[PDB]
């Protein structure tokens, strides 16, 4: 089922200074009710009330979809994937636990390469394989 | 009673029966209208590449910077302060839906309605239950447009004494381009009946309300001398509206007077209509001219 | 259910790419996604994979009486179908305005080109003749359904092999692969469809677009043209407004591409025939990649069928025999009898009167 | 059978680049919001349209950006030599009406009627030759009768290719002969094509000449229908005043 | 400009279904007349083959004089011929494809004075049928009016001579326009061209063979082969002892006459051979010794029914290009030539004849039909190429 | 003549291409280097 | 053919068209008699209201379902007429027939003049009738039974509906007959069926077609139909009395 | 739909012998029947009773006799309801109305003496003529039954049935041989083809040729099929209200008289249209 926001859920939003949200835009936000009794509902600023990077994101990037396993693998405290991948191409990522990723490289070619090569990092275990794959893609 | 059976006759084109030459400017879609330095597009035209291209058949009418084309067949478009007539087709929780020959439906809000009583007694949620009781499906109202929505919809209100549910009579529907703009669309013709010339194409004919909101039913028989007048005006309205004539008070009065000599039942023939329309045309010519 | 909606970031992303003339998966404008064919075991069955789309083609013939008029030919049904698994949206009776244009594209191409020889598919005239019936299924939707469906139908028709008959005097006889060897068909030419997509009002084009590129496009142009240099169908559709140099450019492109595709198809069919004739193993089974985690092989296994007699015997022996209260039937009057607790009276009579 | 003699005359007596005779009419019906009637050669068509109205059913099937064009097609059971009655489930009517919806979703300037439907009906009383172009022209005339704005005056014509020459406005006898038929839908001012069709085989060198002959025959239909529209508008302007 | 008219038609299909198909017709103002005395060049510009005026007259068959007597009108001494398209259409729709192919070669030739005229595409030579009519009378009326029009367009300068074999056109039409005669053909020749006596003798030849013609064509009725009959007749006719039965072969030097019935019975004739092929088992009566023939009088027979019915599967060929381009280009029916002289020709329907003229093919047989002189067939499979050993 | 300009124009891409490389990456990520 | 049924032979000619026994002679009778009729109400147990009507060679079963969800300010009255395939000389196609739809509409335009739908806003009633055997006047049974079912199901109606039937003899002196049978109906020239409310004295439905063209025969056919509907009433009077006595005594 | 006050005004007017158009309780609006409008068919008609519009076509074709009787043909009706007449008739939705009209027409014509059946058989048990009546609804403006029962008699009066003299002899050419004359036909003797007369009941008065508005104010109606001679073929009651026995007897006289006048005037108009032949041209849809 689809979720449900509110016009005042954004930062500093009232009956007059409503925020501009169109149809077909991607939003970064967290849930507050997700039990199996109602449509889930999410607020989009903070627990305290200061939006820490939340709200509507994405202006010149690409949103693609990966499986839950790769998201779980990347969101680890002993994960060296992001540091090494960003060594080649500087990047900034906003992960999503629904199976969505937002990426933004410098060049469109680099954004294509990061988009294709990140979906395959769940497999192809590091060491004997990862350095040679990185060297091959250096080009 | 003989059940006359005539035969179809070929139509004569070019209107040679009177003879006129137009001095206007006529266009068809795709024609390139004047393309000078700076001009503003109207309704009926569009723009291509450094070109003002007409998009509908009609005649250009310009008032001092504005090129637009006026088509001869459209649907009603709402404007502020315009008299309309409509019929209820849907009764909702907090509104009705009225059909007035427009591109969409028109909304009559419960907040704007002369409830029974006609004074300050109360307005609360108890009325919402019975609002769908009195304004039922398929009734006639006569209201005034309030405002224009953002998608061509029109909101109409009934905040007066002359507006509200109508009573007995007959309805004649014509195209919404044959009613002449005026300042008094309500008339009380000295024949025995009245009429409302709705700008949306609804013509309502009813007898005069004797002396002096839908509170009164008055479901009692109407005298014989009133029906013959209503039927005469119904047939005369059909006759005037059909060929070209633009409708207003004097044309209907003139044709009504011109229709006395022969019976109301026998005027359906192609030629009796012609001999009445030409007579009204020449009477208008000898009066205005 | 419906399909995920399209955002306003993907449209922007595809269009900045397309303006810059670089696509997501790396292939340049005038390229195809590489192809991969796989043959069944019984004739007229193949699996084609264009990029990540799959179509299953299967031909089959059958013997009927040839209508009235056209007494010396055979008929050729077709029935495209879209499988619910191709994509979430496809639904058995809620996509009835794509099925029609697709069946039509396929039928006009295959049946009006006159490449199959339906002349020599008769046995008698006025009597039983072979009625072939092609069948294709879409398995996985990733864009360009019609190129894949056409290649699939071509290969499936160029791999079939009929039964065969003996006719002499006025007498029939029907053989079998052991009595007589199945026979191939006669195919004049190979009409193969090509599609083009137009982007931002014909200013750019892209060869062989996939499903995301399909949601950011105005209209489609398909050009079906058999081998040699002979065009067989075109069908502009979508939202496009086309020029006249562009149709010719497209025709050139389809010529080149169909040349290359026919190279591939011929090579694959030859290799497959060579394999079938050498005497090696073929079929859907010996196609599963073995260098891959999701494949496993196991030769046969007797499991242990040593005990079933004993278990069955003890089970039959170890359970209560049928009981012995036998019931009696009651007779009312010939025609109706009752068994059970019965009714008190003989029959009802004047119960309420 | 001879479809082109050595002198150059066809079966019915016209040359290669010669059209049939058209005889139109505007304003046929009264109850509807538009009407038309055209007889291209020996094919009698008819079209009726209904103006932008409330969406039937109200099943939340609207488009918030433009209007919803809905076109149907039907055919009388005495339209050809044999009866050949069909139920209202055939796929020929659906596909021709789908090409009609495709060309009128591109010709009409539809982004002016949000949350509105446009119902277009076409009835063929006698079919002999090109039915598609007769239906397109009859519905263009009916839409003009209804006052619906459009970018241009879309018109369609067919062509062919026999013995190294390009024909124009093919008939049923010529159509049912296994030739490379081909049809357009042209916008005369820009030269753009709204729909393109062809069938049967044809070499690539003669496509340019068949397409050019078809476009020229469509531009020749344009003038003849233009004079009908101009005479109708001058008629109504004369009537008004 | 043009003037639409209609033409109804009554087509009878093979299944016995007739239909009133309606079709079109477009008249024109200016049909070229391909003459050197047309009083206005530009309007047509005469862009084709164009006569040169030296002749004394002009002769136009109405429809028949070119239907059968065509073989006369080839002598390069004959000068000044113009064909009306209505005669061409008559002969095409009445005389098949061969005579018509010779006629169209005649036309398409810069050796003779032959042109063609669009009688039916001209705006005042076309005439519609009336209550009570026939193709012959309508035909002669149209030809007459065409002649009159051509004369008046000529300004009454070149003397037209309408030749007919109709007598009633002579008695009526030829007496109400000065400068144009309706005379029979032999009268034409005598009156004009004596030193062409070779044609005179060939015309007398063909007119005596004409008197024959009606007699052979009306002594043929509507049957071509003796109709077969049941089997119980043939058991009995065997048992009672009035039917022998053996194999049947044919010569191959002479393969339409010298048919033998291996007990040898001489079968003479196709009408006597009665739709039957070699290797067959046929039952046969005897015949009276006053009607036996020579190689002495031998016991010829008569076959009424075939008990047992033995076919085979031959190897044939397709006709040649210059006689396929004239078949049309969608020529359903076709004729095939076998490879042994012992076999008749077979009628089959195919649509690939114009691209298989260098290959041997194979056919079979389904049914011999009596409304045809040949048996019907259908293709079977392709064979190798004519020229290579394989 | 006309056949070779557009030959060199509309070929399949020659040799070492990006699509090649990314498909290599896909089938080496799904490989099995333990059997 | 049909993908929701069991497919058998493509064509099947019944043996009646090969029946070598020539058509027999019906006979004669008195046209002032009625076939004895037995009526039972409340037959089915799972239906809100049901009735079974049998008279002579006619077998019809009618059941009424209660009001369900979905001229409002008024409720609809859906109807469905269907007859058993094993009825009559020949078999019938299960999918349907134009005759079934015409008789369904001839039922719908006859049972609505009795019930008052101005008491069921936004609701609807569905009536299903089945003919197990056709042995006489049928439309005179699909009306009586579907009205009895309505009366035993507790819906409010102004009155009942009682039907009858007639047919015209083919002799040189034709005379209308009451309650015709198949032997007297396939040999007839015309037929008439009336639907009369016995108390309100108002005709509910009328249907008739044939070869009788003088407007003096139809007056008797109509008025003997009215006499039939006033003579069938007492049996239906005691049938609902017994039905209500048993239903009430069942508590 | 129309309001309650309009229905009260209309029923009062009907009770006062006045109507909104101005005619009486028994007046009948004129019609514009015509013939020979379609080319490919063998008979045509075009009835315009007002805002309604009808167009029919009859085609005679070769066929086989039915089993029950060999010396007869049969008639097949198919009343199409084109969707251009009204938007709610789009695709499916005009099927029930078409079936209702077709079955009513079948009941009208299901009699031995409707027109003839001997003339349409040529060889017993082997061949017969078949007639295809094809009605096409173009517009709906009320009183559709009479506007169709008139276009059917009109089209039936204009049939051709080209004569065939083919001998059935086996020795002769059994295959059907026509007369080869493109203008050789035979009439059909349609003098006594019946027509339907509708009589709507409003209040306690009955009205002929009711309009849609006057139909919405009525509760029941009766249909009578009367020939020119004045005989009844079919009698079906259609409506949503009771009728009462008396009103049947007092509606039969009006049905008889209106039928007799309708038939006599249609014979007079068809003879007037037929008296002058290929002259007068033909105008329709243009």
């Amino acid at each position: 089922e689809p979720a449900s926001l509110s016009y005042l859920s954004f930062e500093g939003a009232t009956k007059r200074n409503r925020p501009n949200v169109q149809v077909g835009d991607l939003i970064y936000g967290q849930f507050v009710v997700a039990n199996k009794d109602m449509e889930p509902e999410m607020v989009c600023i903070d627990s305290c009330g200061r939006a820490n990077g939340m709200g509507v994101i994405g202006q010149d990037g690409l949103l693609f979809k990966v499986t839950l396993g790769l998201i779980r693998k990347l969101l680890a405290p002993d994960c060296e994937i992001i540091q090494e991948v960003g060594k080649l191409h500087p990047l900034e990522i906003v992960f999503g636990m629904n199976g969505r990723i937002w990426v933004k490289a410098k060049t469109i070619q680099q954004t294509l390469i990061l988009a294709n090569i990140l979906e395959a990092c769940e497999h192809m275990t590091s060491d004997q394989r990862k350095q040679i794959f990185s060297r091959l893609a250096e080009s | 009673m003989a059940m006359e059976m005539r035969l179809p006759v070929a139509r004569k084109p070019l209107s040679e029966r009177l003879g006129r030459d137009t001095k206007k400017h006529l266009v068809v879609p795709g024609d390139t209208i004047t393309t000078d330095t700076g001009f503003m597009r109207g309704h009926g035209t569009y723009m291509g590449e450094e070109k003002l291209i007409a998009s509908v058949a009609g005649s250009v009418e310009r008032v001092n910077k504005l090129i637009c084309v006026k088509a001869l067949k459209t649907r009603y478009i709402g404007e502020v302060g315009d008299i309309v007539v409509g019929r209820i087709t849907e009764v909702q929780q907090k509104r009705w839906k009225v059909e007035t020959n427009s591109r969409l439906d028109s909304v009559l809000l419960l907040s704007s309605m002369n409830l029974p009583g006609g004074e300050l007694r109360r307005r609360s949620a108890e009325d919402e239950l019975a609002m769908r009781g009195f304004l039922q499906e398929g009734d006639l109202i006569s209201a005034e447009v309030q405002a224009v929505f953002s998608d061509g919809a029109v909101s109409l209100h009934t905040r007066s004494l002359k507006y509200g549910k109508l009573g007995q009579g007959v309805l004649v529907q014509v195209s919404p381009s044959l009613v002449k703009r005026q300042k008094t669309h309500f008339h009380d013709l000295p024949c025995g009946a009245s009429v409302i010339l709705g700008n949306n194409g609804f013509i309502w004919i009813y007898p005069t309300p004797e002396h002096k909101g839908g509170f009164i039913a008055n479901l009692e028989p109407v005298s014989l001398a009133d029906r013959e007048v209503i039927s005469r005006l119904r047939n005369c309205i059909i006759s005037l509206v059909t060929q070209r004539m633009m409708l207003y008070d004097t044309s209907i009065l003139y044709c009504y007077e011109a229709s006395l000599p022969h019976q109301i039942k026998d005027i359906l023939k192609p030629e009796i209509m012609e001999e009445i329309v030409m007579e009204t045309r020449q009477r208008l010519l000898e009066q205005e001219g | 259910m419906k399909e995920t909606p399209l955002s306003n970031c993907e449209r922007r992303f595809l269009l900045r790419a397309i303006e810059e003339k670089k696509r997501l998966d790396g292939r340049q404008t005038y390229d195809y996604r590489n192809i991969r064919i796989s043959f069944g075991t019984d004739y007229g069955c193949c699996i084609v994979e264009l990029g990540k789309t799959r179509v299953l083609g299967q031909v089959s013939c059958e013997l009927v009486s040839p209508k009235l008029n056209r007494a010396t030919e055979g008929i050729l049904f077709f029935n495209l179908e879209l499988s619910q698994m191709a994509a979430p949206a496809f639904e058995p009776g809620r996509q009835s305005d794509l099925l029609v244009k697709l069946n039509r594209l396929m039928e006009r191409c295959l049946r009006n080109s006159k490449c199959i020889d339906t002349e020599s598919l008769c046995v008698v005239a006025g009597e039983k003749v072979w009625q072939i019936r092609v069948d294709l299924h879409l398995l996985n939707h990733d864009g360009n359904i019609i190129d894949a469906a056409s290649i699939a139908a071509i290969v499936a028709l160029c791999h079939f092999r009929r039964p065969d008959v003996s006719v002499q005097g006025d007498e029939v006889t029907l053989y079998t692969p052991e009595e007589r060897d199945p026979v191939p068909l006669s195919i004049h030419h190979m009409p193969i469809c090509v599609s083009f997509a137009f982007f931002q009002q014909g200013t750019y084009l892209l060869v062989d677009p996939n499903e995301r590129e399909e949601r950011v496009m105005d209209g489609l142009l398909v050009i079906a043209m058999n081998k040699h240099r002979e065009i067989c169908t075109i069908q502009s559709s979508g939202g496009i407004m086309l020029l006249k140099d562009q149709v010719l450019r497209c025709s050139k492109i389809a010529g080149v591409k169909v040349a290359e595709i026919t190279e591939l198809i011929l090579k694959a069919l030859e290799n497959d025939q060579k394999v079938r004739k050498e005497g090696g193993k073929f079929g859907f089974a010996e196609s599963i990649a073995n260098q891959r985690i999701t494949a496993f092989k196991m030769e046969k296994a007797p499991i242990d069928t040593s005990d079933v007699e004993e278990k069955a015997e003890e089970i039959i022996a170890e359970a209560e025999p049928p009981s012995e209260v036998v019931s009696t039937p009651v007779l009312w009057t010939p025609g109706t009898a009752q068994i059970g607790e019965g009714v008190e009276n003989s029959w009802g009579d004047l119960e309420d009167s | 059978l001879e479809l082109l003699s050595d002198q150059g005359y066809r079966v019915d007596g016209r040359r290669a680049g010669e059209l049939r005779k058209i005889q139109a009419r505007m304003g046929v019906f009264a109850q509807a919001d538009g009407s038309a009637y055209i007889e291209q050669g020996n094919t009698k068509a008819l079209a009726v349209v209904y103006g932008p109205h409330e969406i039937r059913g109200s099943r939340a099937r609207a488009l918030p950006d433009r209007a919803l064009v809905n076109c149907q097609y039907s055919s009388a059971t005495f339209s050809t030599g044999e009866r050949k009655r069909r139920p209202h489930g055939d796929r020929k009517s659906c596909e021709m009406g789908l090409q009609l919806r495709q060309t009128f979703e591109a010709a009409i300037l539809t982004q002016l009627h949000p949350r509105s439907q446009i119902d277009i009906y076409v009835q063929v009383l006698q079919a002999d030759g090109g039915t598609y172009a007769a239906c397109v022209n009859a519905a263009t005339l009916a839409v003009l009768d209804a006052g619906i704005p459009m970018r241009d005056f879309v018109c369609a014509c067919s062509a062919g290719f026999v013995d190294g020459t390009a024909l124009a406005d093919l008939s049923h006898v010529e159509e049912a002969a296994g030739g490379p038929q081909l049809a357009l839908a042209l916008l005369p001012a820009s030269g753009q094509i709204a729909l393109l069709e062809m069938d049967a085989r044809l070499h690539e060198d003669h496509l340019e000449r068949v397409l050019e002959a078809a476009a020229q025959a469509a531009r020749d239909v344009h003038t003849l229908l233009d004079r009908v529209v101009r005479q109708h508008v001058r008629e109504a302007s004369i009537l008004l005043g | 400009m043009l003037q639409k008219r209609e033409k109804v038609l009554l087509l009878r299909t093979f299944q016995g279904r007739t239909l009133r198909i309606v079709r079109e017709h477009y008249l024109r103002p200016c049909v070229p007349c391909h003459s050197p005395l047309c009083p206005q060049p530009a309007a047509c510009s005469h862009d084709g083959k164009l006569l040169s005026s030296d002749v004394t007259h002009y002769v136009i068959p109405d429809w028949k004089v070119v239907q059968d007597y065509l073989e006369i009108l080839e002598f390069p001494e004959l000068k000044g011929i113009i064909f009306m398209q209505t005669a061409c259409q008559a002969v095409q729709h009445q005389r098949g494809r061969r005579q018509y192919n010779k006629l169209r070669n005649l036309l398409k030739d810069a050796r003779h004075d032959c042109i063609l005229f669009a009688n039916e595409f001209q705006q005042c030579c076309y005439l519609p049928r009336e209550r009570g009519e026939s193709m012959e009378k309508w035909q002669t009326r149209s030809i007459y009016n065409a002649a009159v029009w051509y004369y008046h367009h000529c300004q009454d300068r070149m003397p037209i001579v309408m030749v007919t074999e109709d007598e009633e056109a002579i008695q009526q039409y030829g007496s109400e326009t000065e400068g144009v005669f309706v005379i029979t053909f032999k009268n034409y020749l005598d009156n004009f061209w004596p030193d062409l006596k070779a044609a005179h003798e060939l015309c007398d030849s063909i007119l005596q063979s004409r008197r024959e013609r009606e007699n052979e064509s009306q002594e043929s009725h509507g049957k071509e082969y003796p109709e077969h009959l049941p089997l119980e007749v043939l058991e009995a006719g065997i048992k009672s002892g009035r039917y022998i039965q053996g194999i049947l072969n044919v010569n191959k030097h002479r393969a339409q006459i010298e048919a033998f019935v291996r007990l040898d019975i001489l079968i003479h004739g196709m009408k006597a051979r009665n739709r039957s092929i070699h290797g067959d088992v046929v039952v046969v009566e005897l015949l009276p010794k006053n009607e036996w023939k020579g190689r002495e009088p031998m016991p010829t027979g008569r076959v009424v029914g075939i008990l047992q019915k033995n076919w085979r599967d031959y190897v044939v060929t397709f006709p040649s290009k210059e006689e396929v381009q004239s078949q049309g280009k969608n020529a359903q029916k076709i004729l095939v030539t076998p490879w042994d002289y012992r076999i008749p020709k077979i009628r089959i329907s195919t649509q690939q004849a114009e691209t298989l003229q260098d290959f041997r093919v194979v056919v079979r047989i389904d049914s011999w039909e009596s409304t045809s002189v040949y048996p019907n067939g259908h293709f079977v499979r392709v064979l190798g190429r004519i020229g290579d050993l394989e | 003549n006309i056949i070779q300009e557009e030959y060199q124009e509309y070929r399949q891409t020659k040799g070492r291409s990006l699509y090649t490389l990314l498909e290599e990456i896909r089938d080496l990520a799904l490989l099995d280097v333990s059997n | 053919g049909d993908h929701r049924r069991i497919r058998g032979p493509e064509e099947s000619q019944p043996p009646q068209l090969y029946a070598a026994d020539e058509e027999e002679a019906p006979g004669t009778r008195d046209p002032t008699r009625l076939r004895p009729v037995y009526a039972r109400a409340g037959l089915l147990s799972q239906a809100k209201g049901s009735a079974y009507l049998e008279a002579g060679g006619t077998k019809v079963l009618c059941a009424v379902s209660g009001p369900r969800q979905a001229a409002a300010l008024r409720g609809r009255l859906l109807c469905d007429f269907r007859r058993a395939p094993f009825a009559g000389r020949r078999r019938r196609a299960p999918p349907g027939g134009c005759e079934e739809r015409e008789l369904a509409l001839a039922l719908q335009e006859a049972l609505e003049p009795a019930v008052r739908l101005g008491r069921y806003p936004r609701a609807q009633l569905e009536v299903s009738a089945l003919l197990l055997e056709d042995g006489g006047s049928a439309l005179a049974a699909a009306l009586t039974a579907a009205a009895l079912a309505l009366a035993d199901a507790g819906v409010e109606m102004y009155d009942l509906v009682v039907g009858c039937g007639l047919s015209l003899a083919p002799g040189p002196a034709p005379t209308w007959l009451l309650d015709p049978t198949r032997l007297e109906e396939e040999r007839a020239a015309a037929g008439l069926t009336v639907a009369l409310m016995p108390v309100l004295n108002q005709v509910a439905g009328l249907l008739g077609s044939g070869e009788g063209g003088l407007t003096e025969s139809w007056a008797e056919a109509v008025r003997l139909g009215l006499e039939g509907c006033q003579r069938l009433y007492p049996v239906l009077q005691q049938s609902l009395v017994r039905a209500a006595r048993r239903r009430g005594a069942a508590a | 739909t129309l309001s309650e006050a309009e229905k009260v005004y209309i029923v009062h007017g009907v009770q006062e012998d006045l109507r909104v158009d101005g005619r009486g309780c028994e007046d009948y609006r004129c019609v514009e029947v015509e013939t020979d409008v379609v080319s490919n068919t063998s008979g045509s008609a075009r009835v315009k009773l007002g805002h309604t519009d009808i167009l029919v076509g009859v085609k005679a074709e070769m066929g086989t006799p039915k089993l029950e009787k060999p010396n007869e043909g049969y008639l097949e009706f198919f009343v199409d309801c084109s969707a251009s007449a009204t938007p709610e008739f789009e695709g499916r939705g005009g099927d029930d109305l078409g079936t209702e009209i077709a079955n009513t027409l079948y009941r009208i014509f299901n009699n031995k003496s409707s027109v003839d059946l001997k003339t349409l058989c040529i060889s017993p048990r082997e061949h017969c003529w078949v007639l295809y009546v094809d009605v096409l609804l173009l517009e709906c403006g009320g009183n559709l039954f009479d506007a169709i029962s008139i276009a059917v008699k009109a089209a039936l009066f204009n049939t051709r049935i080209p004569r065939v003299r083919v001998l059935e002899d086996e020795e002769g050419s059994k295959d059907i041989e026509l007369s080869d004359d493109p203008y050789d036909c035979i009439r059909l003797s349609v003098e006594n083809v019946p027509c339907i007369v509708t009589l709507c009941k409003i209040g306690y008065r009955h009205v002929v040729d009711a309009t849609l508005q006057e139909e919405a104010c009525s509760l029941a109606s009766l249909l009578v099929s009367v020939t020119s001679k004045g005989v009844v073929t079919c009698m079906r009651k259609v409506g949503k209200g009771s009728l009462d026995p008396e009103s049947i007897f007092e509606m039969m006289e009006t049905g008889k008289r209106v039928g007799k006048v309708l038939h006599a005037s249609l014979q007079s108009v068809v003879h007037k249209e037929e008296s002058l032949g290929p002259k007068r041209q033909k105008v329709g849809f243009l």
